[PDB]
């Protein structure tokens, strides 16, 4: 396998 | 702060490393790497140190540092 290596990181409404 | 490096190791010895933040919820963890394995989050156990990783528990609450490990076992 390859290394893996995940990141965790209103007014605009229409509905 | 600085994002913080954790190991998750699979119950087939696989790995999947996740950078989170010291204040990061544990659970959007959880969830990544459910999505990634393709099964139901409340399917699997998260463990540190053999503890249950609580969904809102952190980094910070664990003490956990770079480079520490979570285990996933089946629920």
């Amino acid at each position: 396998a390859e290394e893996r290596v995940v990141v965790i990181s209103n007014s605009s409404s229409r509905y | 702060g600085e994002y913080i490096k954790l190991k998750v190791i699979g119950q087939d010895s696989s790995e999947i490393h996740f950078k989170v933040k010291m204040t990061t919820h544990l659970k959007k963890l959880k969830e990544s790497y459910a999505q990634r394995q393709g099964v139901p989050m409340n399917s699997l156990r998260f463990l540190f140190e053999g503890q249950r990783i609580a969904d809102n528990h952190t980094p910070k609450e664990l003490g956990m540092e770079e480079e520490d490990v979570i285990e996933v076992y089946q629920e």
